[PDB]
RNA sequence: GUGCCGAAAUGUACUAUCACUGAUACCAUAAAGGGAGUCCAUGUAUAUACUAGGGCCCCGAAAAUGAAUGGCGCAUAUAGUACUACCGAUCUCAG
């Protein structure tokens, strides 16, 4: 009871460095980062008559 | 005609949830269903509520849209007095009062009323 | 024993709400029963009716389910599906409701309650039709639907006389109670408003 | 600190992986297939809310593959491992299911194999050293009740909005209130 | 409820090739054993790599920088009903990506009634007010934004102080 | 022993079709899930005439039932179906508050 | 006691014990709670209402706490012993030093107004709730 | 499973729906083919014209005793989606 209340503790340590403003704005720009450009046209096709 | 619509600025007594009964301005709009506020009396974070659980009242502050907490709370401090001044918002109160009653004040209530309805039976 | 002002209401809502209470072993007199509105349009209405007349015994009708035509008794029917009404607790349930088209003489005096999820205002939308019981039954063939309307403006002509005394009762009342709140005190005025 | 050197270095500290597991018997005996309740035998899961500590190896992994509707299990912390073996406790000695009572009990059983009291056997649970399946098999079957949330959906995996198969972490949830 | 996760995930070291590329995938679900799942889900599909040979290294949970105020997100999604799949840019407005994408899997269930099954999101991103292109959502975004509360509710302020009559009749009315 | 809250006996508890061991009971004024939950512990009474030899029945209270305010309630001698619709006293000891 | 237990060294065969663990004889040789407490916000001199056996909506204040959770009530109307299952402890208390003595409990009560007449009123169940009453 | 019959929230949050109509696996039937009904929507051209389509709803849809979403009835008790509380077997657990 006395570990378990060290162990309590810094589990508890490590969500002050999750919820940090320094942290989180760093894990939002890799999340924003990771996405994909954006698509110009939908549809499922496209169709192209060129001649020949 | 509606009077009193859903707008940046105003206050509203929340009816529904944890935060029933505190009076709260609407800072921010979002949705037709929903809306963000910021609640005044009690310190507690911003955050959205649904409209329908919020029920409303006529006074309307002058502020800017995503205003600034302790900002929006200047405001606001003509209207809660005008609130609990107002008829309606004595309710609020008086519900409050005897809901904290205490045994023998609940003695004292019954006493003063038994010497109110003595001296207006008198009059007829 | 409750008496229900039933104008306004839905007759299922309300059939729900009154049908409970009476299996708590409570009595209940509703009243008005040709003001309780149904949803849909009157041509929508007459078609489901419509259909119930159909429903006969064949090798004879006087074996037949009966067609009550009356809106005390249609409403009657909708409370008698959601009670067991063949055993001896629903009999006596049962026989505790009160149903009267235009409220009687007997029951002015007492105070009407009005169940208040069962009001058409809460239940059906905005921009939806909706049609009264007596209007369906007057369609249906009920024949004393003009009688009862007499009988109303009547009523509500003395019903409005009543309030005219009360008002004067209650205004110099209030004056007297303008003088009384000075014998008490300052300060034990608002300890009962307020309550400190 | 070994997670938190290699975010300021650069890289990532992947975990080690769970040496073992704890599978509760969510669904009962009937309308089953023969080969996935002789698997179910070797587990000695037999009654329905019934439980052990497994070992996790690609023998053992490969067998929860085939009866993976049938159990719910996942990776539990030290502190549930514990509060088992306190609690709801037994031994099983020559097939008696007798209580765990008093350390004299598991001292004589197990005294030999160097687990003298129940810090030790519980010990040899979460590290598992290598007289695990020795402690494990003397540990009879836990026996648990429903618990007092319920659970949604037997007949679907937990994966997909249900119960049954890997929870990993969540396993420590759900047994605080089977018991 | 769901919550954005990224997670990262790489093949095993072979002796022909130790360190692989890793690949990174943007996930919804309610807990860390579900984004998981759904990581490999998208990495098989796509980038041909499975469970039984790989790592899966940083489950990583994306938490907002603000949830103070309210943004607007676009939501460029497939999803795909018997016979055909559709593609739809829809888009709307909430205090987080989280809450915007909830909000889709209701109204993709609602209007058009398909499950999450189906759907497959391409890709969520907060969006300017200028380069904002609906114009349901684009009311919000102007200045003098009244609209009345047709239409209020009867329930119980508390729980404790619900009842089934009342003497005088409830107003409905927005006012 | 006079001093009680009103409270009907609503049913038996029971499933769908099957129903004696226990009843329930809708005790006056209490509509909630965490407002009953004071009313766990306390003591009910039956009462009941013979002409001129009142009886009295015991009675208990042991958790709510549903989130309606019904309460789940034990007596010595299980209640008659007679009495489903009529009022029993909730008495009130023994007061932990 | 548990110690004399003892692993069997036979290796029978009707019997077989599968890993290192050994069958186990469990024999020896032929030759041979809880607390109760007062409850707290019960003190001396805190007026009470009695909702058990012979008084029932009477006020009483506690003279002095017996103990083992039985307390011995005063009053108008008075030194009764009862225990906590029968009483409700209100907020207001009087200063009361003295055991038993039904004098000093109406002359400590005439110097807070209009206790007098509380403590002697009885106390009643109306329509319209005891659960929410907060006392 | 939780409007009432019927034990248990007409629960909270979010989208569709007006039709003599719809309503929970096995299951007690409905298709090809249509619709400036309504909601959502793809690509182009100049607030407007031209359509890639998707749901829900309507038409297509006729049998003999009077007739059955189980009934009453409902129209936010209909169609989907998410999250808690709760009732409920001779299972499970405790004695």
């Amino acid at each position: 009871q006395k570990a378990l209340k060290e162990v309590a503790e810094l589990r508890a340590a490590q969500e002050a460095k999750r919820t940090s403003p320094e942290v989180v704005k760093a894990v939002f720009a890799e999340a924003v980062a990771a996405q994909p450009a954006t698509p110009d046209n939908m549809s499922t096709q496209i169709i192209n008559h060129i001649p020949l | 005609p509606f009077k009193q619509f859903v707008e940046i600025g105003r206050v509203a007594l929340i009816n529904f949830g944890e935060l029933v009964d505190k009076l709260a301005i609407i800072v921010d709009i979002v949705d037709d269903k929903r809306v963000l506020i910021d609640v005044l009396e009690f310190d507690a974070p911003r955050q959205t509520i649904p409209i329908q659980r919020l029920k409303l009242t006529d006074y309307v502050a002058k502020i800017q849209r995503n205003a600034a907490p302790e900002a929006a709370k200047a405001a606001a401090k003509d209207f809660i007095k005008q609130f609990y001044e107002s008829a309606w918002g004595k309710q609020v109160i008086a519900r409050k009062n005897k809901a904290q009653m205490n045994d023998f004040q609940r003695f004292k209530y019954a006493q003063l009323e038994a010497k109110r309805d003595a001296l207006v039976a008198k009059e007829l | 024993p409750i008496v229900i002002d039933a104008k306004g209401h839905i007759q299922g809502r309300l059939a729900a709400a009154v049908a409970k209470q009476l299996l708590k072993g409570r009595k209940v007199v509703v009243v008005r029963c040709e003001e309780i509105e149904l949803n849909g349009q009157h041509k929508f209405t007459v078609h489901t009716y419509e259909r119930f007349l159909n429903k006969t015994t064949n090798s004879n009708p006087r074996d037949g389910p009966f067609h009550q035509r009356a809106p005390h008794e249609i409403f009657a029917r909708a409370v008698r599906g959601m009670i067991p009404y063949k055993t001896h607790r629903g009999a006596d349930a049962f026989a505790n409701l009160q149903c009267y088209e235009g409220i009687p003489a007997k029951y002015v005096s007492y105070k009407r309650l009005v169940i208040p999820h069962a009001l058409r205002c809460v239940s059906i939308h905005t921009d939806r039709p909706t049609t009264k019981l007596g209007r369906l039954s007057t369609t249906m063939g009920w024949k004393y639907g003009n009688v009862v309307a007499q009988l109303e403006e009547q009523r509500k002509a003395e019903s409005a006389k009543y309030f005219e005394a009360k008002k004067a009762a209650q205004d110099k009342r209030a004056a007297a109670i303008e003088k009384v709140n000075k014998q008490l005190g300052a300060q034990a005025v608002k300890f009962l408003e307020t309550f400190q | 600190d070994a997670e938190n050197k290699a975010t300021a270095e650069g890289a990532f500290y992947v975990p080690a992986e769970a040496k073992f597991a704890f599978v509760i018997r969510t669904k009962g005996t009937n309308k089953l297939h023969p080969d996935v309740r002789k698997i179910l035998h070797l587990f000695r899961l037999n009654q329905k809310h019934n439980a052990i500590f497994v070992r996790l190896n690609k023998a053992t992994i490969e067998m929860l593959k085939r009866v993976t509707p049938q159990v719910a299990f996942g990776y539990p912390s030290v502190d549930m491992v514990r509060k088992l073996i306190y609690k709801l406790g037994t031994a099983n000695l020559n097939g008696q299911r007798i209580p765990i009572a008093d350390n004299q009990i598991i001292k004589v059983a197990l005294g030999h194999l160097c687990i003298e009291s129940v810090e030790d056997l519980a010990h040899e649970i979460y590290t598992v050293g290598p007289n695990f399946a020795a402690a494990n098999r003397f540990l009879a079957v836990f026996k648990l009740h429903a618990p007092k949330g319920g659970y949604k959906k037997i007949n679907r995996a937990y994966v997909e909005g249900g119960d049954y198969g890997n929870r990993e972490h969540l396993i420590d949830e759900l047994i605080e209130r089977m018991i | 409820s769901l919550k954005q996760y990224l997670v990262i995930g790489r093949p095993y070291p072979t002796k022909e090739i130790p360190n692989p590329p890793a690949v990174r995938v943007q996930v919804f679900a309610p807990d860390e054993v579900i984004a998981k799942s759904k990581f490999w889900t998208v990495a098989q599909r796509i980038a041909r790599l499975k469970k039984a040979h790989g790592e899966v290294l940083a489950v990583k949970h994306v938490i907002e920088p603000e949830p103070t105020r309210v943004k607007n997100y676009g939501v460029w999604l497939s999803y795909r009903s018997t016979r055909n799949h559709h593609n739809v840019y829809k888009e709307y407005r909430d205090t987080t990506t989280e809450g915007a994408a909830t909000k889709m899997l209701a109204e993709l269930a609602g209007t058009h009634d398909v499950s999450a099954d189906n759907i497959s999101i391409i890709k969520i991103a907060e969006v300017a007010d200028k380069d904002l292109v609906h114009k349901n959502i684009s009311q919000f975004t102007h200045e003098n934004i009244k609209f009345p509360m047709l239409k209020q509710s009867i329930r119980a302020p508390t729980a404790s102080a619900r009842k089934v009559f009342a003497a005088t009749r409830p107003t409905v009315c927005g006012f | 022993v006079k001093l009680f809250v009103p409270a009907t006996f609503v049913s038996f508890r029971r499933s769908k079709r099957i129903i004696p061991n226990q009843a329930l009971l809708e005790i006056q004024g209490v509509v909630s899930k965490e407002e009953a939950q004071f009313y766990a512990g306390k003591k009910v009474a039956s009462v009941w005439k013979f002409d001129k030899q009142e009886f009295i029945n015991w009675g208990v209270i042991t958790q709510p039932h549903g989130n309606s305010g019904v309460v789940r309630a034990k007596f010595e001698k299980n209640l008659p179906p007679q009495m489903l619709g009529k009022q029993v006293r909730v008495m009130l000891y023994p007061s932990t508050i | 006691e548990l110690l004399f237990i003892s692993p069997i060294a036979k290796k029978d065969i009707k019997r077989p014990s599968w890993r290192g663990i050994p069958r186990i004889s469990f024999t020896r040789p032929a030759v041979a709670a809880k607390a109760v407490e007062t409850r707290a916000n019960l003190k001396v001199g805190t007026v009470v209402i009695i909702v058990g056996g012979e008084h029932q909506g009477k006020r009483a204040v506690v003279v002095a706490d017996q103990g083992a959770g039985i307390v011995k009530v005063a009053g108008p109307v008075p030194v009764n012993e009862i225990s906590q299952d029968y009483l409700i402890a209100t907020s207001t208390s009087i200063d009361v030093a003295a055991n038993a003595t039904e004098a000093q409990v109406e002359a400590a009560a005439a110097k807070v107004p209009e206790m007098v007449d509380y403590l002697k009123a009885p106390f009643t169940i109306k329509k319209g709730r005891i659960h929410l009453m907060k006392f």
